[PDB]
């Protein structure tokens, strides 16, 4: 019966081997695809996939769950798990033994995760995960601002002074509240000096001074 | 397919036109459309301005025992081109349009030439920045004189600028790695030739399986484009080590690492070494392909070794930089320690040592010799290959050498040249032909000879396939003082077993070498995609030779003359090169055709590749 | 991991008198949070 | 090294030509100017309603050449001042 | 994942690729 | 897929085999209804490669021959009428030979392969081609008097059945399941009607020969349907859901059919009534039957001839002639039964 398979899966999930838990969940998914716990089993599969870093399966299971029950009373839990799932793809494990700065790696995953957490926070203002999502949103905004910063430095070194001006203006409009913008700001003044555009260089100096400490 | 019948075709016979048909069987699945368009081009490219296919039929035999294919062809006369008039919104480039448009009077009408003209116009405009021109060609057919007049409607549109350049799929490599290979700068006009070079450049590094590009229109403005590159990174480098124990060796181990891309930072590094009861080896190699923004490179290496007899170690640092989009220069300095002991008397070795000023007693192995020399090295390269690991076109040349400087003990020079050329065989690159050659020569200066440990060797998959590694060439001649291995030694070395000077099978290397091969690279349709996509095989003929300069064939009248360069060795066979996910692997089978005494063969060979 | 919790606080910048800053994007906006919810290792992320 | 280190050519900014610069007149609207010249790649984001057109080229081993055009518009989008700096000081 | 190892006189080795 | 049984049959009478002679390479796998013809005690036959011979019908002796293979891909069958011999080709050419001298009198283009048997009407030669265009040529020189154009699906190698005429008009058709009458002087279409329809016709053949019996024209449809039609209208008198497109004969007010699976059936002419069926030759490819000396004669790809009792389907004799097999129909003419093997060997039985 599903009660004993479920109990076994739960015992292994709480404290036990993750392969045994996934085996029991697969047994439930194949043996009782329409039972009273089929959604609890699907949620357990998603959770286990996160635990096991089987990220493509957590994502597929999440999309299937959403299509099957987009109105589930606690679907915001699933969206939260989705947000957790996407952040795990930005930091490679190998990089963790040397202290490699990942700011210069593909930020596309961070943007997707940001979007899902934003949707979670906006749709469920009384969610119990609000502070965690908030801290993550701050982290991700800083991550993207750093990416833009590094691109601006590369072009500054090469001499593509126009690319630098437009890249920094972008940073000024999209991430006005983080450190990367304050650090990039000194780059604008030089860009306006290699090209003889002093009317703006003085304006940059005034902005730098206004927010200096 | 019992037959194909052409009804009413008098200009050409069936075989001439059928030779271009591919559906020559069951379940053709309407592939015939490809053949009909081919037939149209055949006629449309030959001036038959009025050629038209009116109908086709496919008929089945009773019980589906065969298929009958018939085509109804209407033929016209041959037309010649009378001239071309081009008008429209052309951005002043009238001379280039006239130059590409101009045809030779009387030239046979050819629809393909018209299409080619359109493509050249589009490429020209793309070069200037007109990313999306509209060009519409049309014929005017004059039956009165059997000529076709052409008109082309050209619309250059406007100039486009690139707003941003973004990359996707670079999960491991640092973003700076890809921007360095772009020639198109942001905030500048979109010359189309500059983007394609960037696409090609990312395949020159050899860090990616594929490079895709796009030129997407910006939804907020008709004149801006976002250029996006997508890459799929492949495994780059591996780490290995090992150890074991037994009564034949005690304990020994080896380890090392090599990567072409270190943690995604663009540096090329590698470390390896080994230690056992008789030999010590270590190597450190670090290089930075981009020391400076413009691509000045720096690198060097350290090594140490010994053998239980000789000992050596040394260091070198090399600087290099480009001097145009396809050429670069390198130069550097280094130091090598060379200390010998317990040297087995040899004629070549002792002639060298006597020229160096040594005076060992005859057949005395209780000796040593050591020098410490400072040298300078240099080289020149060319590389226009269109691929990283499986080249399909272009060629590569690598000319290098080194010289001694005042203060050294040895005086010598060495020059080597590595070349290869890839030429496609098939229009779709199914078959490829590969040519390969290697040449080298060196000698001493001021009356001295090159140290024997710098000689050239050949054999193994790196030179001439089918022969044992470092076995092609002249063999050692040993002198007949004392040896305690007589009971365990060479017949020509022992003072008791031999009383004269005679030849043995030990190769000593030479002062010049030549290696060449020709390979026909074939597709592997009998291997599924899982494996076939990373492996190629080829049929080949290998030849080469090694010989000794400053060989005193007059004194050694009873032995072969090692100075004769004409004793060319030749072999041929089939090789396989597979870019395994765990590191490319190579092996081959080949048999000799021309051999001399001592030319030990190894018809089947296997080694780890990652070369070329 | 809890490393995400060490991110520095964010704070808006101001313009000097006589100038205006570029108009910001409405994207990546964060609602004001009232402090409800645990963080890091203090959260139970198992299914209900 | 700096004499011989090959530098690929660098382009920056929009493309300007005398044939088009001579076409701009006081009284034209922002749409007419952008149409005649193309969308500018630079502007002053800090309130002032002005556009910049900077034509910059650096051929390798040769030097920097720059044609600078500055267009100042009022609050109604009417061009008020045309600058022209054919060379850097 | 994408590894090879074993134990064999006694001999052992290990390989890891990126 | 299917096994071809060979029933044991006594070779009763040991039917006379007067002679055999080689005429060429034959058909091979280039299937066409390239039957021989006999006229004026002369047997007319040609090799597909373009080799045309005239032979003495008594002993097989060749009396005249011409080779047109400058390969001519001759096809459609040798039609002999009046003073001329008419042979078609897949080159869309028609060659008209004299009967006293087989030198080519003229040839003209017919806009398609002549994959059928030409016939002669009142001074006109009726040619059907693979493109659905039917033409009437002037027998004096091959000039076209009029043309009509029919359409077709891209399905089968079923050449239009040879025209059969009555009342000044020919019954024609093609692989559409359509039967129509065309006026011989002008080419004017009089009426058209379909025999049967099904959605299975996407792959199932519809129509290749019409016969005129007692003022009634009979035709068969491949997709399971036999019909009795009027001569002056597209009027069906009766139909039976049974049919194939092999040539057939009618005599004694009995319909002698060859099915799609080689069943031999004897039917009446006043309705869909079957008198007997012989299943013994099922899945053994047969040629069309003829009636000779009171018995039906068919052959197969094996090389055997079979004599079937016109009364009840009983076999009379079985004798092997040529192991290469038969594809084309036998010819019953001048009181003698001729057959030509798939290979280019002519026999006199």
């Amino acid at each position: 019966p599903p009660n004993e398979i479920y109990a076994t899966a739960q015992q292994k999930l709480q404290d036990g081997n993750w392969r045994q838990a996934i085996t029991q969940l697969e047994a439930l998914d194949n043996r009782y695809p329409f039972g009273p716990y089929s959604q609890q089993v699907q949620l357990d599969l998603i959770y286990a996939y996160y635990k096991n870093a089987d990220l493509p399966l957590a994502q597929a299971a999440i999309d299937r769950f959403i299509r099957l029950n987009p109105t589930h009373p606690n679907i915001d839990y699933v969206m939260y798990m989705r947000g957790l799932t996407n952040m795990a793809l930005d930091d490679s494990a190998l990089q963790g033994f040397f202290g490699v700065d990942r700011s210069d790696r593909d930020p596309q995953h961070a943007r997707a995760a940001f979007s899902d957490f934003s949707k979670l926070v906006r749709g469920y203002p009384n969610s119990q995960y609000t502070t965690d999502a908030t801290k993550r949103l701050v982290f991700l905004k800083d991550r993207l601002a750093k990416y833009e910063y590094s691109v601006a430095e590369y072009y500054t070194e090469r001499g593509a002074w126009v690319a630098v001006v437009n890249r920094v203006e972008g940073m000024l409009r999209d991430y006005p509240d983080t450190q990367a913008t304050r650090d990039a700001l000194p780059l604008m003044e030089n860009a306006y000096r290699q090209m003889q555009m002093n009317a703006q260089a003085e304006k940059v100096a005034k902005i730098i001074a206004a927010n200096s400490s | 397919i019992q037959q194909i019948n052409i009804v009413g075709n008098h200009a050409f016979t069936t075989d001439e036109l059928i030779s271009h048909f591919q559906l020559r069987r069951k379940y053709q699945k309407q592939k015939l459309a490809g053949d009909l368009e081919t037939l149209r081009s055949y006629y449309l490219d030959r001036g038959y301005a009025r050629f038209n296919i009116d109908s086709t039929q496919v008929s089945l035999t009773p019980d589906k025992k065969g298929i009958y294919v018939t085509v109804n062809i209407t033929e016209g006369d041959q037309y010649k081109l009378s001239g071309v008039e081009v008008s429209g919104n052309l951005a002043g480039h009238s001379a280039e349009i006239e130059q590409l448009t101009k045809i030779e009077p009387g030239e046979l009408y050819n629809g393909t030439k018209v299409t080619k003209m359109e493509d050249d116009i589009k490429k020209l405009l793309g070069r200037y920045g007109y990313a999306y021109p509209r060009v519409q060609s049309m014929p005017e057919i004059n039956d009165a004189d059997k000529t076709v007049k052409l008109r082309v409607n050209v619309d250059a549109g406007n100039r486009f600028y690139v707003r941003k350049i973004r990359f996707e799929g670079n999960d491991t490599s640092k973003d700076a790695v890809l921007r360095r290979e772009m020639r198109q700068m942001e905030g500048a006009w979109l010359g189309s030739d500059l983007v394609d070079q960037g696409k090609e450049r990312l395949n020159r590094l050899g860090f990616f399986e594929t490079v895709d590009t796009d030129t997407q229109r910006v939804p907020g403005s008709p004149d801006q484009v976002d250029v996006v590159y997508k890459v799929k990174e492949r495994n780059t480098g591996c780490f290995n080590f090992g150890i074991g124990y037994g009564t034949e060796s005690g304990v020994s181990f080896q380890a090392g690492v090599q990567q072409d891309n270190w943690l995604g930072t663009g540096y090329a590094v590698g470390i390896n070494g080994t230690k056992n009861d008789y030999q010590t080896y270590a190597e450190l190699s670090v290089t930075n392909p981009y020391f400076t923004v413009d691509g000045v490179s720096l690198g060097g290496r350290l090594f140490y070794n010994d053998f239980q007899t000789n000992k050596s170690y040394g260091t070198d640092v090399t600087l290099g930089f480009p001097i145009n989009e396809y050429n670069s220069l390198r130069a550097g300095l280094g130091y090598v320690h060379n200390s010998l002991s317990n040297m087995q008397p040899q004629v070549a070795m002792w002639r060298y040592l006597y020229s160096m000023g040594e005076h060992p007693s005859t057949s005395d192995q209780d000796n040593s010799f050591k020098t410490d020399d400072f040298t300078f090295n240099y080289g020149w390269t060319y590389n226009k290959l269109d691929r990283g690991y499986f080249p399909t076109d272009g060629s590569r040349v690598n000319l290098t050498g080194k010289v001694t400087i005042p203060g050294s003990d040895n005086e010598y020079y060495k020059v080597t040249l590595d070349t290869a050329t890839y030429v496609p065989i098939d229009d779709d690159h199914k078959w490829v032909v590969l040519g390969r050659t290697r040449w080298g020569y060196g000698d001493g200066l001021g009356g001295k000879e090159m140290p024997f440990y710098e000689n050239f060797y050949a054999g193994g998959s790196s030179t001439v396939r089918g022969f044992q590694s470092n076995t092609i060439g002249p063999k050692a001649v040993y002198f007949p003082q004392a040896s305690n291995y007589d009971p365990y030694d060479y017949e020509c070395a022992t003072q008791d077993g031999a009383k004269d000077l005679c030849k043995s099978d030990d190769a000593v290397g030479g002062n010049a070498m030549a290696v060449a091969s020709l390979e026909f690279i074939t597709p592997t349709p009998f291997i599924s995609d899982k494996y076939a996509n990373s492996v190629r095989t080829s049929f080949f003929w290998d030849m080469g030779t090694v010989w000794d300069t400053n060989w005193d064939s007059s004194q050694y009248s009873g032995y072969p003359d090692y100075s004769d360069p004409s004793n060319i060795r030749m072999s041929a066979g089939i090789a396989l090169q597979w870019m395994s996910p765990l590191g490319p692997l190579v092996f081959s089978y080949a048999q000799p055709f021309k051999k001399y005494d001592g030319d030990k063969a190894e018809q089947f060979q296997f080694n780890i590749g990652k070369t070329w | 991991d809890e490393a995400y919790l060490e991110a520095a606080p964010l704070a808006e910048l101001h313009a000097p008198a006589g100038m205006i800053l570029p108009v910001t994007s409405g994207d990546y906006a964060i609602p004001v949070t009232n402090g409800s919810g645990a963080v890091g290792k203090a959260l139970d992320i198992r299914p209900p | 090294l700096e004499r011989v280190v090959y530098r690929p050519d660098i382009n920056q900014g929009n493309y300007l030509t005398a044939n088009d610069v001579s076409k701009i007149r006081v009284g034209m609207t922002q749409q007419q100017v952008a149409y005649a010249l193309g969308t500018p790649l630079m502007s002053d984001p800090f309130g002032t309603n002005t556009w910049f057109y900077v034509f910059r080229q650096q051929p390798g081993h040769e030097g920097v050449t720059q044609q600078t055009l500055t267009l100042t518009f009022n609050s109604s989008g009417v061009l008020t001042n045309i600058d022209n700096k054919p060379a850097l000081s | 994942d994408n590894v090879r190892f074993g134990l064999e006189a006694v001999n052992a080795n290990f390989r890891y690729c990126f | 897929v299917k096994m071809s049984p060979l029933p044991t049959v006594e070779n009763q009478f040991t039917p006379t085999t007067a002679w055999s002679t080689s005429v060429g390479s034959g058909i091979g796998n280039f299937y066409s209804n390239l039957h021989p013809a006999l006229a004026d005690n002369v047997v007319y036959a040609a090799d597909r490669a373009g080799l045309v011979k005239a032979l003495n019908a008594d002993d097989g002796k060749e009396i005249w021959s011409v080779s047109l293979a400058e390969p001519a891909l001759l096809s459609g069958g040798v039609t002999v009428s009046g003073g001329h011999v008419y042979i078609g080709s897949e080159k869309a050419q028609v060659y008209a030979l004299n009967t006293s001298d087989g030198t080519v009198a003229w040839q003209t283009k017919v806009a398609g392969e002549a994959l059928s048997r030409p016939v002669v009407s009142d001074g006109l030669v009726l040619i059907h081609t693979s493109n659905g265009q039917l033409q009437a040529l002037n027998e004096a020189d091959g000039a076209v008097k009029w043309t009509v154009n029919l359409d077709m699906p891209s399905l089968s190698l079923r050449g239009e059945s040879a025209p059969t005429t009555a009342f000044g008009a020919a019954v024609v058709g093609g692989d559409n399941g359509r039967v129509s009458a065309v006026l011989m002087e002008q080419g004017q279409m009089i009426w058209q009607q379909r025999i049967s329809q099904a959605t299975g016709s996407t792959e199932i053949d519809r129509l290749s020969t019409p016969v005129v019996v007692n003022g009634v024209v009979f035709a068969l449809a491949y997709n399971g349907n036999l019909t009795a039609l009027d001569l002056r209208s597209g009027q069906i008198m009766w139909k039976r859901e049974l049919g194939s497109v092999n040539d057939f004969i009618v005599d004694g007010n009995r319909i002698y059919l060859v099915d799609q699976n080689d069943r031999v059936m004897a039917l009446t002419i006043d309705g869909g009534v079957t008198l007997w069926t012989q299943s013994d030759l099922l899945h053994r490819l047969l040629t069309s039957p003829v009636l000779y000396n009171g018995n039906l004669v068919v052959g197969d790809s094996e090389g055997y001839l079979h004599w079937i009792n016109v009364e009840d389907g009983r076999f009379v004799a079985q004798q092997k002639v040529d192991s290469s097999g038969f594809q084309t129909e036998p010819v019953a003419a001048d009181g003698k039964l001729l057959i030509q093997a798939k290979d280019g060997t002519v026999y006199s039985i």
